[PDB]
């Protein structure tokens, strides 16, 4: 006799290519500044059946998206004038608020070696994103 | 689908840059005072589906108080902020406290002592014990730092949703679809020296 | 638009439109919201909208519009009360009193509108504030009367008293002058039998009720102040503790009453008394245990589930517990028929000391320490609580939080890392949690020691492993080091060193490793003594550490080297002597290996381990061989020292990161060797001079050739490190050396030639706060000697950081701090580089000093008020001389009224001490005449005019310009006893108090300044 017993991220379908620990900021145009944006793991996700590359980075804690697009082939990364560890480029769509929205984006690392391999990896994904 | 949190103490404690931290990112450095008060809406996803939070950052200056407990009006929650690099801000605690529950007689209240990343610290931790008789929660935090800056908003959705075990989950991540750039590369990045 | 018309005065209030303003404001949102607020801000603060109240008041069918009516009301009545005609403060009352009657009468808007209701109550609380009882004498007994007439007016009356009391007892402090506050604190006391009296009816014909609990909250505001015979001497407390206890509705209320109570002031010779003092808290723990749980109830679930009001209440009762036990425990201990509530009692605490909750768990912790503290002295009490301390043992040992060392934690994807950042908000936690367990391991040697090794077994066994309890566990045993025999020790930390290596062994993977690895290094860190007794172990530790170093896990390493400079701290001339059966001291081994032993850490960490390398070699105090010691460990820094500077005499990305580096490591040396760091300093000290001007040059050619974005470049950054670390280890052995002449001799002119100069005519963005901070400690601990080099550092600092620093109270922070503490300690040091200073530049030091008490910045504010005060005192001390008589007539009355203005400001409460205690001096200087020439003008006053007299006219004058709401005999009366009280600090800042009280209305009394 058997006893009767007792009585969504979005991201499942998509490889994590690389995870590097970031601070995200944006730049302000009208007030000359860069604002931060977030802090938290910076991930490249391939979708599995698109092959399409994005970048998707969340706040620690809070897990709130302050980075959500593709890495498209003409983005370029350049240096800030303040940083050895830190990457500029400009991004015509991101959808981290809501609607798509165009940023000018500056994303710190930990060290050089970070930001060197974070470069490496986004003209990788860029390669991908091309096919 | 809302709660009302209105947010007081002392003239620069750091209740402007605590809201603006959670609903940009960012960290405000300048202090420029909240005119009477400033109203955001700010949603943290949870567990238990969506929670908004329509904060009532208030002036802490007197000449710039406005309404002063007029802002307290239908509150269903409240943080009471304090610097613990300045002692009077906690001396003036009680206050606050004070003209707060006589408008709100039965919300929850978290107690926070901000600025936790500054080294000389004024307030110490030993000291910290109004909260105990009051019922309210308190954290040491920090803005800049962030340390314990989601604490608050964590513990007041759990006591308003009614739900011990509510936490903050990721939110769904939707696909995605000049030489102002200039500008932007020759400007320095704040913080240089931070770790991150 | 359409909702500015509320503010046009010239026409009638249309209140449909305010309604609608005030409704869009706090039912609204966006731009609109944004309007309204800005409108009605407006409306609230026009100095005749209070004259729009009435019609507010009676026309609105806005509840929150009515509430904004009150409060341009409260803004009238505690500012403005007395400038207004009779006949409008009759009036106000009036209407006031009435709406209150009339909101009460009318069930529906009572139980609808509490709001607006107690908003009104605080309101006619203002104007009894201003009124009462000199001109409403019947208030009182009025109030009593109309309490029999209605359930709804008797419990709105109890409300009226709670907030009276509060706002005469709790609050009066900082609201009323010292007078004011006595006279409605005696107008209180004197009716307060017949308030008592109407509190006690209510409280016995009722159970339950609004009412009840209303008349509760009354009492509770009423236990702060009365006398203990209403407690006492009537049947109150056994309806508290008993009846009250029952109704849940009334429990809140009456355990915080009891709380209060419990604190009362109460003779203690009296048995009587001391019988109802148990009678109560015997009823309260009855109640508990019938009501609400029984002693055994699972309290940490209950907290937890969050049901209804159950945590506050568990809150209320650890702190009803705590305070009773605190005071009164003795009261249960002697007598064995209240043997059982007494540990009863305590079994709650227990029960309640497993509750998650931290801020809660530090309270219930307090009152254990305050009863272990106890049992530690008290003759034959601890064998009283051996059970509770038993339990208790389990509670503090189950919940240790992480110590500060432990530098690995747990994440959310079940990973052992480093932590992010310092857990800084449990560091007094675990000070208070080790306190505790201290002194229970005293109070029981053996119990501890049994409950530490099972618990141990029971993780080898398997039964119980988890890293969360291997954590506790350990944690707990290095936090009582200390506490027991060395002979004990030695077994107990042998059996747990094993314990802990069998674990390892057995428990694999990174994440496990890291884990025992942590543990036992906090430890082993923890337990120097036993390190001490037992070499071999001991250098087995440390080599074992020295692998660690190597650990490809960053937590455990970057832990390794903490606890290295952890143990030698303590265990330093066990590393500096030949042990036995050793063929060389330890640190000779350790120098030699340096480069090996370092070479996977970061720099940071290899300055850490050079650091506690200087511990060791100043144990050496024989003079050739503590420098010969120095010169090895140096070896490998001052060869890349040595091939550098050949260089630079022939500076990219690499090699500044070099240079800093080498640096870094002479200060992390200086800094543990002080004194004994100087041959080391002078090997390098010149050509590091040197290199501190090369390094400026190029920093300059930086900013001529870039602008002054290059100062936030790499390159630039680089370079102003090396100026930075050059400064600091400058000051670092300035701060510690022994010989002073040295000092002046031979380091003090090459450093003032390297430093002053390039930091004058480097632009403000160049410039460096760290040379007036090395400029600080110079002066601190040379300046007597130094007198010309004094007036130098002034003549290159001064004006050019002045200037940096007075446009505005942000800009250059940095600079801002440092350049007062350097003003400090100069006018405290070498007082003559001032008086040396031409008649401009002196002016220019007192406007820098009065702008320093103008910031906001504790920092600077403190030091400037100190500035002043050391200033006065030197110019005091040169007596009777020209400098000292043009000081006074030039500066004397700036300082005076520079001084007021940031008292009354309202912006500068922090200073409020150090403020009085300077206008105390500056008036006490006339009052003793210290100042001998006349402070007036020549024709300004009659020709021999006192001081005294000339003061007061200027004071008067002064005050009567900045405050003309003040009346003549107002500021006439507050200078006579500011005058008077010159000599009595505490006196005198209570008469500055009244002031800043009366300042912020109109019609404050004269005599209030009589006060004594
Ligand atoms: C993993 C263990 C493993 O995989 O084997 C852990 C994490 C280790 O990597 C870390 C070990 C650490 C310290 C050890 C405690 C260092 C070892 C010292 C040692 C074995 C010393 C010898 C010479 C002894 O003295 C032994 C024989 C003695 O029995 C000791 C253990 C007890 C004493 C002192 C007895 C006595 O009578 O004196 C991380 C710092
Ligand atoms: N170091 C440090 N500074 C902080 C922190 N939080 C805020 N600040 C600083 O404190 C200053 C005042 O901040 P702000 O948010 O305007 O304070 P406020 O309580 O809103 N002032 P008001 O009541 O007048 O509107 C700002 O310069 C801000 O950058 C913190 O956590 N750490
Ligand atoms: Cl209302
Ligand atoms: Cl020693
Ligand atoms: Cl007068
Ligand atoms: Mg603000
Ligand atoms: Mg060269």
């Amino acid at each position: 006799i058997h006893f009767e017993p007792v009585v969504k991220t979005m991201e499942e379908d998509e490889e994590v290519l690389y995870k590097v620990r970031a601070k995200l900021f944006r730049f302000d145009k009208d007030a000359k500044e860069w604002k931060e944006r977030g802090t938290g793991d910076c991930k490249f996700l391939k979708n599995k059946k698109t092959n399409k590359v994005r970048i998707l980075m969340r706040r620690d804690k809070t897990l709130k998206i302050c980075a959500n697009h593709i890495i498209a082939p003409e983005y370029t990364l350049k240096p800030n004038v303040g940083s050895d560890r830190s990457w500029v480029y400009a991004c015509t769509a991101d959808i981290a608020e809501g609607e798509a929205e165009a940023f000018t984006f500056a994303i710190r690392f930990g060290s050089k070696e970070n930001a060197d391999k974070f470069k490496e990896e986004f003209e990788k994904a860029q390669e991908i994103n091309k096919k | 689908v809302q709660f009302k949190l209105v947010l007081v103490g002392d003239g620069g404690t750091g209740k402007t840059t605590f809201v603006k931290r959670h609903l940009t990112g960012e960290f405000e450095k300048k202090y420029v005072a909240t005119l009477g008060v400033e109203v955001h809406p700010l949603v943290f996803h949870t567990n238990r589906g969506p929670i908004k939070f329509n904060v009532w950052d208030t002036a802490g200056q007197e000449k710039f108080g406005g309404l002063r407990d007029g802002y307290y009006i239908q509150a269903q929650c409240a943080i009471i902020m304090f610097d613990v690099t300045s002692r009077v801000t906690y001396k003036n605690v009680p206050n606050w406290h004070r003209d707060l529950v006589r408008v709100c007689e039965n919300i929850p209240i978290v107690l926070c002592g901000n600025k936790v990343d500054i080294k000389d610290r004024k307030v110490k931790a030993k000291s910290i014990v109004f909260h105990r008789k009051k019922n309210l929660q308190y954290y040491d935090i920090s803005a800049k730092s962030n340390y314990n800056f989601e604490k608050p908003f964590l513990w007041l959705a759990r006591k308003l949703i009614g739900d011990p075990n509510l936490e903050f989950v990721a939110m769904p991540a939707l696909a995605p679809p000049e030489h102002d750039l200039e500008v932007a590369q020759t400007t320095a990045l704040p913080d240089e020296d931070d770790d991150l | 638009g359409a909702m500015e018309g509320i503010l046009d005065f010239s026409n009638d209030l249309d209140i449909a439109l305010l309604d609608q303003v005030v409704s869009t404001f706090y039912q609204g949102s966006g731009v609109q919201q944004k309007q309204a607020q800005e409108i009605l801000t407006k409306f609230q603060d026009n100095p005749d909208a209070w004259q729009k109240a009435d019609q507010i008041l009676q026309f609105s069918t806005n509840p929150q519009s009515k509430f904004i009516a009150l409060s341009i009301l409260d803004k009238l009545i505690t500012r403005k009360w007395k400038l207004l005609p009779n006949d409008h403060r009759i009036g106000i009352r009036n209407f006031v009193v009435g709406m209150i009657i009339s909101m009460c009468q009318d069930d529906e808007v009572f139980k609808t509108q509490k709001n607006l209701i107690n908003k009104s109550d605080l309101t006619l609380v203002q104007i009894l504030k201003q009124e009462w009882p000199q001109n409403w004498p019947e208030f009182i007994p009025e109030l009593i009367g109309s309490s029999s007439s209605s359930v709804n007016v008797c419990e709105n009356n109890m409300i009226v008293l709670k907030l009276l009391s509060e706002e005469v007892f709790d609050f009066s402090a900082e609201q009323m002058t010292q007078a004011k506050a006595l006279h409605l604190k005696n107008s209180m006391s004197k009716e307060f039998e017949q308030i008592f009296k109407l509190c006690f009816q209510v409280l016995e014909q009722g159970s339950s009720s609004s009412l009840i609990v209303a008349t509760l909250e009354s009492l509770l505001r009423y236990l702060h102040w009365i006398p203990y015979r209403y407690i006492y001497e009537t049947n109150i407390l056994e309806l508290l503790s008993t009846k009250f206890m029952t109704s849940p509705d009334t429990r809140a209320i009456t355990l915080k009453c009891l709380t209060e109570v419990s604190n009362l002031k109460i003779p203690q010779d009296n048995d009587l008394i001391k019988r109802q003092t148990v009678l109560f808290f015997q009823n309260t723990l009855q109640q508990i245990a019938t009501s609400v749980m029984p002693v055994t109830a699972d309290l940490k679930a209950t907290y937890a589930n969050a049901n209804g009001n159950d945590q506050s209440f568990l809150q209320d009762l650890a702190m009803f517990l705590t305070t009773y036990l605190a005071r009164n425990r003795a009261l249960l201990e002697s007598d064995e028929s209240l043997r059982e509530l007494l540990l009863n009692a305590h079994q709650y605490l227990i029960q309640l000391s497993k509750i998650e909750e931290r801020e809660l768990f530090k309270t219930t912790l307090d009152y254990w320490h305050n009863l272990v503290a106890d049992l530690f002295y008290e003759p034959l009490k601890k064998h009283i609580y051996e059970e509770i301390c038993s339990q208790l043992r389990l509670v503090i040992i189950e919940n240790m939080v992480r110590p500060e060392e432990v530098l690995v934690v747990e994440n959310d994807e079940g990973e052992i890392v480093r932590e992010f950042v310092k857990e800084s908000d449990t560091i007094q936690l675990y000070k208070s949690e080790r306190e505790v367990l201290v002194y229970l391991t005293h109070l029981n040697v053996i119990d501890t020691e049994e409950i530490m090794i099972s618990k141990l077994a029971r993780q080898i066994d398997g039964s119980e492993w988890s890293w969360h309890n291997i954590n506790t566990l350990s944690w707990a045993i290095g936090s009582i080091s200390g506490t027991m025999s060395e002979d004990t020790e030695k077994r107990f930390v042998v059996t747990v060193i094993k314990d802990l290596l069998d674990l390892c062994v057995k428990k694999r993977g990174k994440d496990n490793a890291a884990v025992v690895a942590s543990d036992i290094m906090y430890v082993v860190g923890q337990y120097p003594r036993f390190l001490k007794a037992h070499w071999n172990f001991l250098r087995t530790v440390i080599l074992k550490l020295f692998e660690f170093m190597h650990e490809t896990h960053e937590g455990v390493q970057d832990m390794a080297c903490d606890t290295f400079i952890k143990i030698v701290q303590k265990c330093k001339y066990h590393f500096v002597i030949q042990q036995p059966r050793e063929s060389e001291p330890f640190i000779q081994t350790i120098i030699r290996d340096i480069q090996k032993t370092t070479a996977d850490l970061q720099p940071q960490q290899v300055h850490t381990f050079y650091k506690a390398c200087g511990i060791i070699i100043s144990e050496e105090r024989s003079v050739a061989e503590r420098n010969r010691l120095l010169s090895d460990l140096m070896q490998l820094p001052n060869m890349a020292w040595d091939t550098i500077v050949e260089q630079s005499t022939a500076l990219d990305s690499e090699t500044v990161k070099i240079i800093a580096n080498i640096i870094k490591t002479n200060v992390a040396v200086c800094t543990s060797m002080g004194a004994d760091f100087y041959p080391q300093l002078g090997h390098i000290y010149y050509n590091m001079l040197q290199l501190y001007r090369a390094v400026s040059s190029m920093i300059s050619a930086q900013v001529a050739a870039e602008g002054l974005i290059a100062t936030k470049t790499p390159k630039v950054r680089g370079l102003r490190t090396i100026k930075k670390e050059i400064l600091k280890l400058v000051e670092t052995y300035i701060s510690k050396a022994r010989n002073l002449d040295d000092v002046v001799k031979v380091l003090v002119e090459p450093l003032l030639n390297a430093v002053l100069e390039d930091y004058m005519n480097n632009v403000p963005d160049a410039r460096d706060a760290e040379v007036l901070n090395c400029m600080t400690t110079v002066v601190e601990k040379v300046g007597h000697m130094i007198p010309q080099g004094v007036i130098l550092i002034l003549q290159s600092v001064f004006e050019c950081t002045l200037d940096m620093i007075n446009k505005d109270f942000t800009e250059y922070p940095e600079h801002r701090v440092e350049f007062y503490k350097l003003l400090k300690v100069i006018n405290e040091k070498s007082f003559a580089a001032f008086l040396e200073l031409p008649p401009a530049a002196f002016k220019l030091f007192v406007d820098a000093i009065c702008w320093a008490f103008k910031h906001n910045n504790r920092d600077v504010e403190v030091n400037g008020l100190q500035i002043a005060l050391d200033l006065v005192k030197n110019i005091e001390r040169m007596g009777n001389v020209p400098f000292a008589n043009e000081f006074h007539k030039n500066y004397f009355f700036i300082f005076v009224s520079e001084t007021f203005f940031v008292l009354t400001d309202s912006d500068h409460k922090s200073g409020f001490s150090k403020q009085a205690l300077l206008l105390m001096k500056l008036i006490s200087l006339v009052y003793d005449n210290k100042i001998s020439v006349p402070l007036y003008q020549e024709a300004e006053v009659p020709q021999g005019t006192s001081n005294q007299v000339y003061l007061s006219q200027y004071l008067a004058n002064m005050l009567s310009n900045a405050f003309p709401h003040l009346t003549s005999e107002q500021i006439a009366s507050f200078l006579s006893a500011l005058t008077k009280q010159c000599k009595d600090l505490v006196v005198f800042k209570g008469t500055l108090r009244d002031f800043l009280v009366q300042i912020k209305e109109v019609g404050g009394d004269p005599t209030d300044y009589l006060f004594a």
